[PDB]
Formats: structure tokens, sequence, C-alpha cells
């Protein structure tokens, strides 16, 4: 467990306070957009197993499916934005504070590296 | 990219929402005003590829094979229109869904950027066709061949995973441009030969390699029509387009490991045109054609020169053009008398005439008849099979005589002689198959006329 | 609620509560061509009971979408008539028709314990699955059919009535054979003339032998003559003064009759084994045939949705339903 | 560790070990599974009372209520079994394969 | 009649709306990477008087 | 019997699950165990017949000898350590215990034979719930216990659970045994990942939960319990076999679907830690599920089947029940590959 | 009439119909909210709006 026992995490919190500070997901998300044909895939499914007119049939039903996979969507985009978020904050932190862990490297030139050549015969 | 890969998702519910009477002939308009929109990729660079996104990019090797697979498209409809007929509305769209989402698989394959994303596709490719095969073909066969395809492909492909998270991980990213600019030599050890022999085993599979090749005469021989027709054009050339790809990280180890292939390609070359020689079904003498031409596409990509290239990519896009006309023309055969069977049906030319026109320009252009790009990339692999040793002209020179050899055969057989007596259901040739001749035919001809558009990155 | 179901149950719905005492069921039974038929109304119109006439082919037609029958072709795929004709076929239509009827009869036992769980009301069917057996063993005897349709015939019927409540009265009308022969012969009808007189005592036989010492363990067993039979009220009157305990009927608690009314109002479990992978040629269809059928079915007008989402018979506000 | 706890450890194995062995009954299984949960009450209560863990004395109690519950729902399935069967034999559960 | 003809070709233009969406994306995708418009080293150059970016 | 009764029984597996999963006692999770397995009888025996009872009395008797050497485990660790905090164990001899009491309740192999026997014995509902929540407790045990686990006891019954349970899959025609030991192969995978990221491990439960669910609820909706039977549903209800045929290749682990999200991250995890030989394997071997999915997927839908004739009788009947979220799990056991970075979110 | 028996779903649940429209409704009204008090509380954290 990496991230399990981070020290100031509240047990059982879907998005703690911290996370308001990045931006939310935009509403035109592509992965918004993908989970809203998700749920649209979701009512044809059941407009077949039901053996009612597939693309016709319940339309409520259909726009229901959609509406709660964009909101769950929605949500779970916030947490993974803050989870990574939450990753990139933690090794920059360590990278900077292990400097002798993770020293700048002089830069050569290919002009000073001298590489072998395989010539292809 | 998205300006062509979304009129194919619109194409989905497009068949999906046309009548019953109406979905062939949408499908075929609209699929070919896509192969139109497609044509406008082969305007390329000359010194890098056209990066439209961080996600796709189109280059003068993806360009032709892109063009060709939104090209066959239509084909294979007009073949399965001919060949379903007394099909279920919900089957047919089906089946038109299943040729959809192998088109859209495959053109996001040729133009993925990353090689994670491009194993994904050219694996997500194997479900349609697999479901094409052992759903629509007409023998019992036609389950042992979905599964020797499906578990060839995949006991090569799942090492390339391994090999393509590990080059992750090691190297830091699997971005092709990035993989091109900061690629190391690979030293001689075994966790290289591994390495090496992942990748390369997987595209030979796919390719296929002589000794690892069974799977395609079995799913191309019981395949429906559009089936042999997507399997042979398009799906052998993820091989060749992957080994082309992987080879930038994998020198200098290709100039010692690429003996056992090289050796495997020109024999198994040799044995299958000898194999063709004595066929007794015609479908299963155009697959090992194929095996042998795609065996001297490995020996291009394997010897890996600027001329082998160039010859290996002519030679795929010709190949593809040239095997699914002769497929096509059994198919017709086939439709007639209901048999694969070479010598059941003779004297095809005094009972169709046109139908042996069609065959005589599909036989000389599936042996190397100049100018044709056929011959093209075949010089092309010959020369620079000759610049890497000069007993490879020996071997060459033999393929290409067993190769016209097996070509004529087939066409005396099939169309001079006298008819068969008693097949007396031989109806005049439909306009439908003879534009399908001419649709196959006439874009090969064209490409000989311009011939920088298929000689890839190289020229 | 507003179905029957796990969640009525705990609400309170119990069938104890709602039977009445006398919701009894009432089996007729008798050789062909017998006045059970008119007695079953008879006892069904005096008792205020509801009549169930004999399920032959077409009444899983008669119970579902419209009342009226379909093609032959696409329920029931046999016939009576040919079977009277051409009792010995090769092509299995005397087995075919037994084991249609068969599931024709589980189905309407099936429906008759539904409506009196539900109902409370009593029910008198012209014949049951218990009885559906001495046309299996007649025509067994008679060498219509073979040995594996009879023990098909053997298992389906083990797996399928091992679930349900045996009749509270069992009315047997006892005819003899060349009475029976002489009625055949005033009805006229060709094909059961075509009857012979040893399938008609196969049949007695079977009832006789079997049925009638099998059902009078269970419960109680009347049996009338002809003209006891056509004298409906002291049918009535001994049916109203019958003292009996030892059935399973009063062993029933509420939840076991919530259990037998959740099998009885799901017909595809009622029928569930009636199609098992048994092939034998007589029974089994090929995959060409299957699909082409099941397709025409399919094209029939009120059968291609779920009854309330069926545009061509009339139904609107399908978008929001 | 004194001896004692490698007595009462070794209960536990044998006890174990003559579980995982059937002979005919499964009244004889259940017995021998009975017996784990009595070494495994007295190695606990030998631990706790060692240490002084007060709190801990009720763990051992509760340790034998989960036992019987356990010794019941043996008795109750070998109940089922031998009605099905007329014997608590083990050989007779062979209906189901692997 | 007219509705008929509508109710039966509408899914004709699809494939045609399908591709005027995916040329709208593709400049929705290449106005993300302007980092570097006007910045590389071999066509860097002066702004015309009339003129606010070099590409699009 | 009754259905508060049943459903009474039902809330207290679950309660002895969540029991285990939110205490953070030894003597608390061993008595969420004992309550699970004493509800969780009944529920077996639910159907009465002389195979329910048998499969009852032998997951009991596996059960019981589990929470017994567990027992014996956490009184070990208490003897060196005296702690009762579920943490990483402090002696070896109690760990080595714990993780076999804990891989003989979970199935993984050599302790497989009562998966089979029981799904077999046991009717589908059970099964499915069986499976689900089964699984569900004893890897959460495993996932608090993680960084004391032994990479080479896992790791070895993690293979031996994946290679019997393609052996057994590829032998079997009862739809039960198959889809047990579709359950064995896929906790041998969780549990190989399990050493390094639990993390994958959730996510791998999460996606097998998802698939069995959806194949287990299809299986109840045709009502076909063995090869044959499933055969005959292509001729009352062809959607029903379509959607299982995409299921069973999503399980296969064929992309684009969602049962390659599993495969392939827990394969990048496992190569990032410097194995290769056992992705390799892993991957390799999964093969033979593949086959006998395709073997299942041929006979049901790729295929038509011989059929009966009171299949006209059924046409005219209509399925009464409807079955809950089973197009959601259809839907989530198929086509969610393009979401797979929610793993972050499940972090 | 067509069905020999009335099919349950004869008519519309009209109870259900107008839930299923009112969750819907209610959840899309509640996303935009609760969307535009996100970009709200980000823009003040971090000193953009
Ligand atoms: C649309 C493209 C989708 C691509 C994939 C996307 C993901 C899946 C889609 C979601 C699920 C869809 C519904 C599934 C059930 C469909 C049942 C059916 O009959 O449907 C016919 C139905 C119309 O018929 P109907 O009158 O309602 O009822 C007739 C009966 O159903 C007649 O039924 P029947 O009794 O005749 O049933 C028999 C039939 C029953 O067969 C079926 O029901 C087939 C479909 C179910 C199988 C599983 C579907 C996929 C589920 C997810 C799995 C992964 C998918 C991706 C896989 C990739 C790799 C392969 O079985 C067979 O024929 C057996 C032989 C074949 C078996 C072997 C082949 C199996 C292939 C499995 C994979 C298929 C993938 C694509 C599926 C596309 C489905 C439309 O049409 C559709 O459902 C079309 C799709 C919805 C279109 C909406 C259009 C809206 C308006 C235009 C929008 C334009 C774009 C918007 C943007 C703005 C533009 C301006
Ligand atoms: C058995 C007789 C035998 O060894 O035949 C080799 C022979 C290869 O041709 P070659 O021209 O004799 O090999 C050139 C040098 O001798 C060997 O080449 P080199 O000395 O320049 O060093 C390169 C060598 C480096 O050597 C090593 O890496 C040796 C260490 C073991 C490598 C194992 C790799 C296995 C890869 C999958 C093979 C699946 C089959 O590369 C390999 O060993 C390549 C291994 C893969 C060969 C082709 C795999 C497809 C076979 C299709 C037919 C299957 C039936 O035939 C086969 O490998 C297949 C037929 C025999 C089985
Ligand atoms: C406490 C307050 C709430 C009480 C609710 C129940 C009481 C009121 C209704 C009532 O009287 O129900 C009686 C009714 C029993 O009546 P019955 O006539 O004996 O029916 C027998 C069969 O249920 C008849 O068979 P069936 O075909 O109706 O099967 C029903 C049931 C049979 O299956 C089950 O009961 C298994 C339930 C757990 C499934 C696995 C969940 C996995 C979650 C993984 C982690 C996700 C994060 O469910 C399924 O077959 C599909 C379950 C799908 C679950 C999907 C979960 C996604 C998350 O009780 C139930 O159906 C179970 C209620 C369980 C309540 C506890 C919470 C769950
Ligand atoms: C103050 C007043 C307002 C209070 C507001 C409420 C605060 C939050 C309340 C949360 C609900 C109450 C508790 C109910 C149970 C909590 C469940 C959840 O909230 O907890 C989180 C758990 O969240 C879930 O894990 C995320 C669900 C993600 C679902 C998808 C998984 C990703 C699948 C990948 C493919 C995705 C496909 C697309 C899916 C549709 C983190 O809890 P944590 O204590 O730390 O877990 C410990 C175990 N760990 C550490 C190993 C994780
Ligand atoms: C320690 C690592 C090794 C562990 C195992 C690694 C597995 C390696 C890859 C396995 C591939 C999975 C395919 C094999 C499945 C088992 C096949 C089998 O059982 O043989 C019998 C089977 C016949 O029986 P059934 O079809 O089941 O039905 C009989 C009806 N009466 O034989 C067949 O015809 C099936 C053949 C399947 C396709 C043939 C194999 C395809 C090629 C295999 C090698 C791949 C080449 C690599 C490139
Ligand atoms: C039975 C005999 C089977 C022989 C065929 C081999 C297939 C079995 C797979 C089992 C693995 C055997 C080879 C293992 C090679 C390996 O793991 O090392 C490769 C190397 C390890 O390096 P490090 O661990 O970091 O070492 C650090 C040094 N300081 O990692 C890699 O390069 C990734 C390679 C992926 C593993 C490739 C294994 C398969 C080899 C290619 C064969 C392709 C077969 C294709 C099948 C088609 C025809 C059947
Ligand atoms: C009716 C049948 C059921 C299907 C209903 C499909 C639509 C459901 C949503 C309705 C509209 C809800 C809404 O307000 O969406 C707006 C929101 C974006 O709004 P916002 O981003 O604030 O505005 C732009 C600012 N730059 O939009 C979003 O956030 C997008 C979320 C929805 C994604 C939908 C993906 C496709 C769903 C299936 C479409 C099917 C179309 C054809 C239906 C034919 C029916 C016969
Ligand atoms: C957190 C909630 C989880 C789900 C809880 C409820 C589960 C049981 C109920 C759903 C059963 C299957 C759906 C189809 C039902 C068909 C029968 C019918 O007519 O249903 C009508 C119903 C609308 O009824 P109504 O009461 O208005 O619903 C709103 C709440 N009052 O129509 C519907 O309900 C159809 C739309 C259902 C929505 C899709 C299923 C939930 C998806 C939630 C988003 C997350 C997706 C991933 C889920 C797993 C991971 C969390
Ligand atoms: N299981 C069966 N097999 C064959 N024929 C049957 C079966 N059950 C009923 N029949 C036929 O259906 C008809 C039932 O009517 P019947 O018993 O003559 O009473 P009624 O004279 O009142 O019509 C008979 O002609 C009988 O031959």
């Amino acid at each position: 467990t990496m991230m399990s026992g981070r020290p100031g995490r509240v047990p059982l919190q879907f998005l703690p306070n911290e996370a308001r500070s990045l931006p939310p997901p935009k509403l035109t998300d592509p992965r918004l957009v993908y989970m809203g044909f998700l749920g649209y895939c979701s009512g044809l499914i059941d407009n077949a197993i039901r053996r009612r007119p597939v693309v016709s049939a319940g339309l409520h039903r259909q726009l229901l499916y959609v509406t709660s996979f964009v909101f769950f969507g929605y949500y779970l985009l916030k947490r993974q934005d803050y989870m990574y978020a939450l990753r990139d904050h933690d090794m920059f932190a360590y990278v900077k504070s292990h400097p002798e862990d993770f020293p700048e490297k002089d830069k050569k030139t290919y002009g000073e590296i001298l590489e072998e050549f395989h010539p292809v015969r | 990219m998205l300006k062509i890969i979304i009129p194919t998702t619109m194409l989905l519910p497009m068949t999906w929402m046309s009548k019953h009477n109406m979905i062939w002939i949408n499908a075929t308009v609209h699929s070919l005003l896509i192969s139109l929109i497609s044509l406008s990729l082969l305007n390329q660079l000359g010194e890098n590829s056209l990066n439209f996104s961080l996600t796709f990019f189109s280059d003068s090797l993806s360009a032709p094979l892109l063009v060709l697979t939104t090209w066959l498209l239509p084909l294979m409809l007009m073949a399965s229109q001919s060949h379903l007929s007394k099909e279920t509305t919900t089957r047919k769209k089906l089946y038109i869904t299943m040729l959809i989402l192998l088109q859209l698989f495959l053109i996001m394959t040729f133009t993925a950027t990353e090689l994670i994303l491009f194993y994904i596709l050219f694996e997500a490719t194997l479900v349609p066709t697999l479901i094409i095969i052992t759903r629509w073909g007409n023998q019992t066969e036609r389950l042992n061949a979905g599964l020797y395809f499906l578990f060839y492909t995949l006991a090569g492909s799942l090492p390339l995973l391994v090999a393509l998270v590990y080059i992750q991980n090691t190297t830091g990213s699997l971005n092709f441009l990035i993989i091109h600019y900061w690629s190391h030599p690979l030293s001689n050890s075994w966790s290289n030969i591994f390495m090496w022999l992942a990748c390369i085993m997987a595209f030979m599979v796919k390719m296929p390699l002589y000794g690892l090749h069974l799977w395609l005469p079995k799913a191309h021989v019981e395949a429906p029509i559009a089936g042999s027709m997507v399997l042979a054009a398009v799906l052998l050339k993820l091989g060749g387009y992957g080994m082309m790809r992987i080879t930038t990280i994998l020198n200098p180890l290709t100039n010692y490991m690429a003996y056992p292939f090289l050796m495997l390609s020109m024999w198994g070359m040799i044995m299958t045109s000898s194999i063709c020689l004595r066929q007794t079904d015609l479908k299963s003498l155009i697959a090992y054609s194929s095996v042998s031409h795609m065996a001297l596409v490995i020996v291009a990509i394997m010897i890996q020169t600027p001329w082998s290239f160039m010859g290996a990519t002519a030679l795929m896009i010709a190949h593809g053009l040239t095997s699914s006309m002769l497929f096509c023309l059994a198919n017709t055969n086939y439709e007639r008398v209901h048999s694969r069977t070479m010598i059941l049906a003779r004297g095809l030319q005094t009972l169709l005439p046109l139908m042996a026109t069609w065959w005589l320009v599909a036989s000389l252009t599936n042996l190397a008849l100049p100018p044709s790009i056929n011959l093209i990339g075949e010089l092309f692999i010959i020369t620079a099979s000759f610049s890497w040793s000069n007993i490879t002209i020996i071997l060459m020179g033999m393929n290409m005589m067993i190769t016209a050899l097996y070509s004529l055969y087939m066409l005396i057989t099939t169309q001079r002689g006298k008819y068969t007596h008693h097949i007396n259901n031989i109806k005049p040739s439909f306009t439908r198959e003879n534009a399908l001749m001419a649709l196959h035919i006439l874009p090969l001809l064209l490409l000989t006329l311009n011939p920088k558009m298929i000689l890839g990155p190289l020229y | 609620r507003l179905q029957y179901g796990p969640l009525a149950f705990v609400l309170g719905e119990r069938t104890t509560r709602k039977l009445t005492e006398t919701s009894k069921v009432i089996t007729v039974d008798g050789n062909i061509c017998s006045g059970k038929g008119r007695l079953a109304r008879e006892i069904a119109e005096k008792l205020g009971l509801r009549h169930f006439p004999e399920a032959g082919i077409h009444y899983a037609d008669s119970t579902t979408g419209d009342g009226k029958p379909l093609d032959v072709q696409l329920s029931g795929n046999c016939s009576l008539e040919k079977f009277y004709d051409d009792p010995k076929s090769n092509d299995g239509n005397s087995y075919r028709l037994q084991s249609w009827l068969y599931a024709s009869r589980l189905l309407q036992y099936a429906d008759a314990l539904e409506h009196l769980l539900s109902t409370g009301q009593g029910v008198v069917l012209e014949r049951s699955i218990y009885s559906d057996f001495v046309f299996l063993e007649a025509m067994y005897r008679q060498g219509f059919i073979r040995k594996q349709c009879v023990e098909h015939y053997n298992e389906v019927k083990k797996v399928t009535a091992c679930e349900y409540l045996p009749p509270h009265v069992v009315v047997y009308v006892d005819v003899p054979v060349p009475e029976i022969q002489s009625r055949i012969q005033k009805k006229g009808n060709p094909h059961e003339m075509k009857i012979t007189a040893a399938y008609l005592q196969d049949i007695e036989n079977a009832y006789k032998k079997t049925f009638l010492p099998e059902m009078s363990e269970k419960c109680e067993v009347l049996q009338y003559s002809a003209r006891e039979a056509e004298d409906a009220e002291k049918v009535v009157e001994d049916i109203e003064y019958l003292k009996c305990d030892k059935g399973p009927w009063p062993d029933q608690d509420d939840r076991t009759f919530h259990r037998l009314r959740m099998l009885v109002q799901n017909k595809l479990e009622v029928l569930n084994y009636t199609t098992i992978p048994v092939y034998l040629p007589e029974i089994t269809i090929g995959a060409h045939q299957s699909d082409r059928v099941f397709q025409k079915f399919t094209e029939l007008p009120g059968r291609k949705y779920s009854p309330g989402y069926n545009e061509d018979v009339g139904d609107k506000w399908i978008w929001l339903k | 560790m004194p001896l004692v706890y490698m007595n009462i450890i070794m209960a536990f194995a044998i006890a174990l070990a003559g579980l995982l062995m059937y002979r005919s009954h499964l009244m004889s299984s259940l017995l021998c599974l009975e017996g784990m949960m009595l070494s495994l009450f007295i190695m606990s209560t030998l631990i706790i009372l060692n240490t002084h863990f007060t709190l801990a004395n009720m763990m051992p109690i509760i340790l034998l209520v989960f036992a019987a519950c356990e010794a019941a729902l043996g008795l109750s399935l070998l109940v089922m079994v031998s009605n099905t069967y007329g014997t608590d034999y083990v050989q007779n559960l062979n209906l189901l394969q692997c | 009649n007219v509705l008929q003809i509508v109710r039966d070709h509408w899914v004709h233009i699809l494939v045609p709306v399908g591709f005027v969406f995916g040329c709208y994306l593709d400049r929705r995708s290449d106005e993300k990477l302007t980092a570097f418009r006007n910045k590389s080293l071999l066509f860097k150059r002066e702004l015309r008087p009339n003129e606010e970016v070099t590409w699009k | 019997m009754n259905p508060i009764i049943y459903t009474t029984l039902i809330m207290t597996v679950m309660s002895g699950t969540m029991l285990v999963m939110i205490s953070s006692h030894w003597l608390l999770i061993w008595i969420g165990f004992e309550m699970n397995l004493l509800a969780m009888i009944p529920v077996l025996m639910k159907n009465f017949n002389p195979r329910a009872t048998e499969a009852a009395t032998k997951y009991f008797l596996t059960q019981a000898t589990a929470s017994m050497m567990l027992m014996m485990a956490i009184i070990i660790n208490l003897l060196y350590s005296g702690q009762w905090t579920i943490t990483k164990m402090f002696n070896p001899v109690a760990m080595t215990m714990m993780t076999m009491a804990l891989a003989m309740k979970l199935g993984l192999s050599p302790f497989h034979f009562w998966v089979p026997e029981v799904t077999q014995g046991i009717s589908l509902q059970a099964g499915l719930l069986l499976l689900t929540w089964q699984k569900l407790a004893p890897l959460s045990v495993l996932c608090q216990i993680s960084q004391s686990i032994n990479p080479n006891l896992m790791l070895t019954m993690a293979m031996l659970s994946i290679l019997i349970g393609g052996w057994g899959g590829l032998n079997q025609t009862q739809l039960r045994k198959i889809m047990a030991y579709s359950s064995i192969a896929h906790m041998g995978w969780m549990t190989a990942v399990l050493p390094y990221n639990t993390t994958m491990t959730i996510l791998n439960l999460l996606i097998y939960i998802t698939m069995t669910l959806a194949m287990f609820m299809l299986l109840i909706h045709s009502s076909a319990t063995t090869t044959l039977s499933l055969s005959h549903t292509w001729n009352k209800m062809p959607v029903i076999t379509s959607l299982m045929m995409v299921t069973l290749l999503s399980m296969g682990g064929l992309p684009p679907l969602s049962g390659f999200m599993p495969k392939w991250m827990i394969i990048q995890e496992m190569t990032k830690n410097e194995s290769i030989i056992m992705p390799t394997l892993m991957a390799m071997t999964a093969l033979l599920n593949l086959y006998f999915y395709m073997r299942l997927a041929y006979s049901s839908s790729l295929t038509m089947f011989p059929s009966t004739n009171n299949m006209k009788m059924k046409w005219q009947f209509e399925h009464t029940k409807q079955m809950k979220l089973l197009p959601t799990m259809i839907v989530l056991s198929t086509l969610v590959l393009p979401m797979t970075p929610a793993l972050s979110s499940l972090n | 009439k067509f069905y020999i028996r009335e099919p349950p779903h004869g008519s519309p649940d009209w109870l259900k119909v107008g839930l299923t429209l009112g969750t819907s409704v209610f959840l899309w009204i509640y996303l935009i909210k609760q969307h535009k008090e996100d970009v709200l509380e980000y823009k003040r954290r971090n000193g953009l709006e």
C-alpha cells in the first residue's frame, strides 16, 4: 500500500478539503462523455433484455441511466485527479528533500559523447 | 485523424438506423466517401511524419495502409451482400457492424503513436475477425480455424506485451518518436536476446513466418469472403508494419539474430510455392501464395536496408490488392458451383469471357510482371538481398520461377480446357462481380503509374 | 406489493387467510368420448367453481397473446387427426403430440393452482397431468411410440409434476368399451372412428390398474357409471359430504403456499424441464428449422416485443413505458 | 518458552492432524475439531494469565462461545447427512466431484 | 410524401456531420499544441503588421 | 425458508464480512469470520437436497479448519508480541499459519477442490454469493497483512491456482464447475499481484466481481446449469447468448474489453519489480481459460444447436422476474477499458 | 383490445415516470450547481478571480 496511511488522511473520505484547490473537471470532459455513453449503452441493453423496442422505449429510463452515470463519473474523475495530484506532490517533495539521492548531472553534447557505430551491411 | 475516425463511428449508427433494404447501399456509399476523404493522407513530408496530436500520427508507411483499408471496406461490403442474401436484417447489420469495427480498429492501429496503444488496437482486431470467421463461415472447420488463428496470435503477442511494459519501465516512454530519438544500442546479452525474441516473434506470428503459418490456410480457407479479403490484404500487414516500427530499438542485435528468420523465410518461400504447385483447393493455393509473398517481405525487413524497406512497402500494398482480387474471383466461382475444388469447374473461359480476362490480369499481377508494383517491390527486395549476399539471387530466382508456374497452372486449370459437362448452372457474370474486379484491378495499375506513393518513408 | 412476491408475503398476504374451505381441486377423468366434460361443467356450475376444459393443443395459445389459436407449425407441430389416421408414423407425430399435450396439461394445472391460491375459488379440470400417462401407456402397448419416448416422458413427468399438490377430488366416469365405440360411431367423426378397440382398452386398463389405485392413497376417489354421471345432483351432494384429512393440503402451511405460488405464477419456470437436452428423433428439431420457425413466430403480429410494447397491435405510450 | 507451551502446541498439532485424517465417521472428526479449540483455549489463557493482560481474560470465553456455535453447526450438518444416508460415514459424501 | 423521404433518408447526414465534427476536433487538438508557435529556430520570424499568430 | 429468515441470514453474512473489514482486533476479525460462516451454511442449504447438504458439509469442514488455523496463528503471534492489533505479524511461523488459513478460505491451490465441489453442489444464487462475498473478506485481511506475506509462498500458491484453474476449466462441462475453476484462476492472479500492489489486488477483485455477477445473472436468466441446457437459449432469447458471449470474451482477457485491464495492470506492476518470468508464465497460462471460454461461446451463441418442440410454448411465454443491475454489470464488464486511470481513485 | 389478458405494462406507471424524470432533473441541476461551486472555490483558493 503506497498512499494508504498517508499523514493527515481522514478515513472513509471520498474527497477531502484539500482537493477543492484543484481544477474541477469540465462538464464537456471526454471522460464524462464516455461515462454518459456507458449509461446509454446500459439503457439500450436493458431495453434489449426486457424485449422492449431498444431505441424508442423507456426514454425516461434511458435518461436516468445517462444522468446517473454522468453524476458518478464526475465525482470519480474528481477523486482520480486529486489522487494523481497528491502523488505528484509527494514525489516532488521527496525529490526536493533528498538532493543527494537526486543530484543534477553535467550535460555533455553529442560532440563530446562517444557512441559506437554499428554498420548495417 | 479524427476527421477519418469519427465517420466510421458514424457508419455504425447509420447502419443500425437505415431501412432493411438500404443497408448495403448506405454502407457502400459512405465507405467510398470515407476512402476518398482518407486519400488526403498521401500528402506526406520528406523530413518527418504528420503529427496530428499527442495520440495519432501518419507517415509514408501508414498512409498507403490506411488508404488500402478504407478502400477495402466497400469491396468487402459488395462481396458480403453477394453471399448474405437470405440473412435476417439484424444479422446483416451485425455483419456490417463487425466490418466497421474492424476498419476502425485497423485505422487506429496504423495511426497509433505509442507502442502500447498500438498493441491494444492490433490485439483488438482479433475479436471482430474471430466472430466473423466462426459465425459466418460455411463449413465445420471454421471453429478449428478460429481457435488456431486466435491462439497463434495471442501466444505470439503476450510476450510482446510483457516486453513493451518492461521497455516503458526501463526507458520512460513507449512513444515512437521518443524511442526513435533516444534509441541506444542493444548489447549482446541473453536478456536483450529474449526481448528481441519477444517483439520479433509476436510480429513474425502475425506475418506469418514459415513454421508458424498453419493458422493462415486454416482461417483464410474457412473464413467468409469478406473475412478472407481482410485477412490477406490488411491483417497480414500489421506484422510488417510492426517489425518496421519496433526494429528501431533492436539494433545492433538484428545483425546476428536475423539469421534463423532469414533462412526460414527464404526456404519456406520456396516450400510454400512448391506447395502451391500441388494444391487441390483454390483458396489454399491463394493462401500459400500469400505466405510466400509475406516471407519475401520478412526477408526485406530482416535485411533492413533503405532499398529493402521500400520494396517491403510496395510488395505489401501490391499483395493486399492482388490477394483480395484472387479471393473474390475464387469466391465467385464457389458461389457458382458450391465447391472449392479447383478441377471441378473448367472451361470457364468459354463459359464466362470477361471473368477469364479478370483471372488473367489477376494472375499476371500475382507473378512479378513489369512494371507492376508487385514487380517493383519484389525487384527492390531482390536487389537488397543481392547486396546482402549473392546466393539469395539463386533462391529468389527459384521462387520467381515457381511463382509463375503455379499462377499459370491455376489460370489454365480454372479457365482453359473444356467445360465440365454436367455443370449447367453457371449463370452469366453479374455487374456487381465485374465492378468488384474492376475496382480491385484499376487502382493497382494507377499505383503502377505513380509508384512513389507506396515506397514508404525511405523513399 | 402490486405483484405477489416476498415483499407481499412479509407484508402479510397469506393463502390460508385467503382460503374459504371450499377451495378444492376436482379432476374429472374417463375414457375417450365419455360424459366427463358435461359432468365437469355441471359440478363446476353447481359448486360455483371455475371450469377448466381439457387442455388440448393450442391451450397456451388461448392463454397468451390473443385467445385465438396459432398455426400448427408454430404451436404444437402435431396433429390428433394425423395420429388417428397413421398412428405408426415415421416422423414421431404420436410422441410429439403426447409430449406437447403433457406440457399443455402441466401449464393448465399451474394456471389452476395459481387461480386457486390467488382467489380462493375452487377449480374443476377436465383432466390433469396425473391422468395423462394413460394415453402414453396406450400408445406404448399398441406399438405407436417407443421405449425411449416412454422413458423421456417419465423423466420429464418426474422432474415437473413432483413439485405440485394433488387434486382434492378425483371423479372417474366408468364407461364400457363397447359403449365407447357405440358413442364414437354415433358421433361420426372419421378420425376417431378409426380408433381401434385395443387402444380404448389400454386406456381403461391404465385407469383401472394404475391411476385409480394411485389416487386412492393420496385422497378421495369417486367412481360413477354413465347413469350416475348423468345425474350430477347426487355427484355434487357426494362431493359436499366428503370427509378427508389425509391429504397434503392440510399439511401445507403459509411458507409452503408462498413457495408454491411463486412457482406457479412463473410460467417459464413451470415449463423449465419440458425442454431438456434429450435428443429423441421424435421431438428434436434441427438448427435451420428452429431458426426459421422462431423467425416466423417473432413475425407473428403481437409477438415481437413484450405485451405492453407492441405498436402494431395498438399499443401507445411506448416511449414512456 | 517453557515446556508447557510446547505441550499445548503439540496437542493442537495432534488434534489438527487428526481432523485432516478421516477414518470413517464424521462425528470422530467433529470431536477432533472440538479438541483443537480446547487446545487454543488452554494456550490463550496460559499466555494471558502469565502476562497479566487483565482485559484479555474475556477472550477465552468468547472463544468457547464460537467453539460451541461451530459444534452446533457440525451436529446439524451431521444429522442431515445421517438422515440422508443412514450413517455418518464420510464416504457417502461423494456425489460432488472435483 | 416529403415526410417519408426525410423519415428514411435522414441517416445520410451522419457520416458528413461526423466528418465536420472530426475536423473541428482536429482544430481543437491543434490549438493545444501552440507552445512553440513562431519559436522554432528554423521558422522564427517577425510578425506582419496585420497578423497575431503565424498559424492556427 | 421464510423470506424474513433468508434476508436476516444474508444480513448476518454481510455483517460478518463488514466486521472483518472494519475491525482492528484479531479477535473481532475471527468473530466476523465465524459469524459469516455460521450464517452462510443455511444459505448453501436453502434448496434442500443431498447435493446441497454435501456441499454445505464440505464448506463447513474447510472453513472450520481454516478458522482453527487462523486462531492458532493469532495466538502464536500474541505470544511473541503481546499485540492484538492487525498489523505486520511478528512471528514468521504465525504468518505462515495465517497465510495458509486465508489461502484455504479463499480456495487458493492446493486448497481448491472444495470450490468446484461446493459450487456444483449449490444453486446459482448461492454460488454467486459464495464466490463474490467469500472472496471479498479474506482478501481484505490479506491486503491488511500484506507487508509480512512471504513472497515465495504467496506466488507459489498463486501460480498453482492459475494452472489448476486453467486445467480444471478445460476439462469441465458443468457451468458451475467452470465458474468455480475460473474463480480459482482469478484468485491466483489477484494473490500473485498481492505482495506488490494491494491496489492492483483490489482492482482485479472489482473487475472479477463485476464479470462474475454478470455471468451468474445471465445463467440465472437463462436457467441453464449445463452446456447443453445453455445450447437451447439461442432459440428462446438470442440476446442473452450474445451478451454472454461478449462477457466470456471479456473474462478471457481479450482487448479492448474490461477483462484485459486487470491482467495488463498486474503485468505492468510485477514488471516494475523486476519480475518477468512470473508475468510471462501467468499471461501464457490464461490461454487455457480463454480456450474453455471460447468452447462455451461456440456452443451457446456462435453456433446453433438443435432444439426441442416445447420451446414453442416457451416462445409464447415471457420472462417475469427482472434481474437488478444486470445491464449495468454487462456494460461494466466489457466497456470500461478507457476508464483505466480510475485505479488512482481506487487507491 | 388485442391481448386476452391485460398486460402488466398496459399503461405507463405514472408515479415511476414522474419519479424518474424528477430524479434526472434533480441530479442534473445538482451537478451544475456543484460544478459552479467547485470552479468558484478553486478560483478563490488559487487567487485567480
Ligand atoms: C451502434 C454501434 C455500437 C458499437 C458498439 C458499442 C457498444 C455496444 C452498444 C450498446 C448496446 C446496444 C444494444 C445491444 C442490443 C441490441 C439488440 C437489437 O436487436 O438492436 C437492434 C436495434 C433496433 O432493433 P429493435 O427494433 O429495437 O429490436 C429488434 C430486436 O432486437 C431483434 O432482436 P433479435 O431477436 O433478432 O435478436 C437476435 C440477435 C441479437 O443480437 C444482438 O442483440 C446483438 C447486440 C447485442 C450483443 C452485445 C452488444 C455489445 C455489448 C457490449 C460489449 C462490447 C461491445 C464492443 C465490442 C468490440 C469488439 C467486438 O442475435 C443474433 O443475431 C445472433 C447471431 C450473432 C451472434 C454473434 C455476434 C455477436 C456480436 C457481439 C458484439 C457486437 C458489438 C456491436 C453491437 C452493436 C449492437 C447494436 O438497434 C440498435 O439497438 C442500434 C443501436 C443503437 C442506435 C442508437 C441511434 C440513435 C440515433 C442516432 C445517433 C447518432 C450519433 C449521436 C451523436 C449525434 C449525431 C448528430
Ligand atoms: C461534514 C459533513 C459532510 C461530510 C461529507 C461526507 C464525507 C465522505 C463520506 C463518504 C461516504 C461515507 C462512508 C461510506 C463508505 C466510504 C467509501 C469511500 O468513500 O471511501 C473511499 C474509497 O473510495 C473508493 O475506493 C473509490 C471507488 C472507485 C470506484 C471505481 C474503481 C476504479 C475502477 C477502474 C475502472 C473504472 C471504470 C469506470 C467505473 C464506472 C476511501 O476510504 P478509505 O478509508 O481510505 O479506504 C480504505 C481502503 N483502501 C485504503 C485500501 C482504499
Ligand atoms: C447508487 C445507486 C445504485 C443503484 C440503486 C438502485 C438499484 C436497483 C434499481 C435499478 C434496477 C435496474 C435498472 C432498470 C429498472 C427497470 C424497471 C423500471 O421501470 O425502473 C424505473 C427506474 C426509475 O424509478 P425511480 O424510482 O424514479 O428511480 C429514481 C429513484 N427514485 O429506472 C431506473 O432506475 C433506471 C436507471 C437506473 C440507474 C442506473 C443504475 C445505477 C448507476 C449508478 C451510477 C454508477 C454506475 C456504476 C455502478 C457500480 C459502481 C458504483
Ligand atoms: N394424451 C393424449 N394422447 C392422444 N390423444 C388424446 C390425449 N388426450 C386427449 N386426447 C384426445 O382428445 C380428445 C378428448 O376428448 P374426449 O376424451 O373424447 O372427451 P369428449 O368426448 O367430451 O370430447 C379425444 O379424442 C382423445 O383421443
